[PDB]
């Protein structure tokens, strides 16, 4: 199940970034 | 180098004895040397 | 992994001799910890006592 | 698919956090 | 896998959203 | 028929965000 | 298909100009 | 195809929305 | 049907420098 | 030609567009 | 091959139109 | 056991949210 | 040793959290 | 169940902190 | 699992907690 | 286990002064 | 009990952490 | 004698919070 | 041991002394 | 009983100084 681990990866990086901003 | 706890004296030892050497951040949230990147590039 | 002042071969008097001390290391920032352990050279190849003999 | 249902609460979230955020 | 592309499409449109947001 | 599923899908988080302004 | 390229373009200025808007 | 033509009233409406909100 | 293509990146070109101009 | 009908819509909405913005 | 020349004449004008407007 | 990771993500989001919100 | 588990769990939020607050 | 543990008490945790901020 | 569902009860609550304080 | 009570003692003791602290 | 010790020797750390932290 | 040294460790974290505290 | 548990409410209470005289 | 000793005589002077605080 790569495609899952991708969209996992993807979906943490993108909530890294808006936790990130909402500082 | 006060911002972060890299010790960068022995990441320069191990980058010129030619390891591929990881920094980044650990479960105590501060940038330190994790482990070295093994084989693959 | 840390030294925990066991390893240290005190030369202070008795008084001076710390309970419980803990070695600075650079995880947590080096923000805890009460002592330090120093080096001569970082890397230690060669005998610097040689070196003026050979000169 | 239980893993599907925690991306999609997950991506849901994130949308509610920017639409909120944007108004 | 209808619900995979749907969810794919969504996480892209986000990441749209945050790089323009962060510029 | 990804290329369908895809449209979509942007097609209604556009009409998502664009209901959420008006709210 | 050239019709359904003419609808993803249509979406994608779409979402550009709204974008552009939210920001 | 309906799915063709419903995509299209949806898309317009959906650019008529924002030509409004923008007036 | 070149031509075809030509007008369609005619159009996308035109739709993606007013965007610019606008914003 | 449902085609040439989208190329017409697109071309139009760009002249009202730019018709708005001079006038 | 009438309403082809129309709209590549329409396009043309749009574009000039755009430049005079950049600059 | 994706799930588990995933829930594992979300509570490690809910803690640099009061981390930041606490700073 | 499920209270060592919970022990080792707390130790390590608290150094994040500290680690948040002097920087 | 380690990791089940771990999160539990991490769970466990963060409310304590948020009923502590609450008031 | 019920420990799982309660697990994801929890976190949800905590969400929405996090969401509602914050205002 | 009167040890792990005395770390259990300890640990609550600092969380109760970084809440404190926070609030 | 190297366990037990390096979880005493993190929490003594922590301690000192906040106590300088605090003045 | 382990609980002997958690006693020490409390009590110089007491004496390190207060002496703090006089200066 | 009586000494033990004797010292542990003397500790205890002095800890909370500190804390009360900090406020 | 050395290190006994010592921790009363430190407990005792705890006490004796906030003692002397708090009058």
């Amino acid at each position: 199940s790569e495609a899952f681990v991708q969209l996992e990866q993807r979906i943490s990086s993108l909530e890294q970034r808006l936790n990130n901003l909402e500082s | 180098q006060n911002s972060v706890g890299i010790d960068f004296l022995q990441l320069e030892i191990a980058l010129r004895q030619g390891y591929q050497v990881v920094v980044g951040k650990a479960r105590n949230g501060v940038i330190m040397i994790l482990g070295y990147i093994q084989s693959m590039y | 992994k840390r030294l925990t002042q066991d390893d240290i071969t005190f030369i202070i008097p008795d008084y001076l001799r710390p309970d419980y001390a803990l070695e600075i290391e650079y995880y947590d920032n080096c923000q805890s910890g009460d002592f330090i352990v120093l080096r001569n050279k970082p890397v230690n190849l060669n005998n610097d006592y040689q070196i003026i003999e050979h000169y």
